[PDB]
């Protein structure tokens, strides 16, 4: 029946809750919250270093990422379980924010560099160990390329975080040859 | 903003 497990689901209601507030409060004022610490006195507000993940500025990122998310982090956490996508969503949101603010500052959201990774891991894992019982379908293939494309070559409205989203996929390749290995 |  229920195709997204717990974390598959908690993941997509924290996003649309900040979605919410983002509206109500303004993007600004949520950021503030939010944000990779942008200051040296926020460096020990932990949940700064993953929540940039849950912030959206539009209505398509927002729809897109969490369609993306809903399907291969689905997939990842009812064929591995739920650890598997805390682990992958935890260390791919903390490296891509890392990359992301190292070239570019810490203004930046979206749950992207995690897609980014759950696209490489599915991808790999599926290729190098087909009996786990993942796979990047050839569509999704096609889709996830014109995507990032489209990223790097700025033809979405908006200005991206390019750093965080290939950050995420060398995350989601790097995580995937060593779960397989064997 | 920048967005992932
Ligand atoms: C606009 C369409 C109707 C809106 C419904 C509002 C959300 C109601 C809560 O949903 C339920 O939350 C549970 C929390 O664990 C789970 C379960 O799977 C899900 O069914
Ligand atoms: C946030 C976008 C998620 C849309 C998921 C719709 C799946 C319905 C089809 O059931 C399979
Ligand atoms: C908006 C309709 C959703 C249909 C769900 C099909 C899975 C697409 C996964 O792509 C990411
Ligand atoms: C570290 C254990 C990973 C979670 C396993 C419980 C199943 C949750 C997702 O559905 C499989
Ligand atoms: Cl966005």
């Amino acid at each position: 029946r229920e195709r997204a497990g717990p974390v598959t689901w908690v993941m997509m209601i924290a996003c649309v809750v900040v979605f919410i507030a983002m509206q109500i409060l303004g993007d600004q004022e949520v950021m503030l919250w939010l944000a990779w610490p942008f200051d040296p006195t926020l460096k020990f507000e932990f949940w700064r270093y993953f929540t940039h993940a849950l912030m959206h500025f539009s209505l398509m990122h927002i729809l897109f990422n969490l369609l993306w998310w809903w399907y291969l982090g689905g997939a990842v956490e009812k064929r591995l379980g739920s650890g598997k996508l805390i682990v992958i969503t935890l260390i791919s949101a903390l490296l891509s924010g890392y990359v992301q603010q190292k070239f570019s500052g810490p203004w930046f959201g979206g749950l992207s560099g995690v897609v980014y990774a759950l696209m490489g891991y599915v991808w790999l894992r599926g290729e190098r160990d087909p009996q786990s019982g993942i796979y990047l379908q050839r569509g999704l293939i096609i889709f996830a390329l014109i995507w990032i494309v489209a990223g790097w070559f700025d033809l979405f409205g908006m200005s991206m975080a390019n750093g965080a989203h290939i950050a995420g996929l060398a995350v989601g390749l790097a995580m995937a040859f060593v779960d397989s290995l064997n | 903003i920048a967005t992932a």
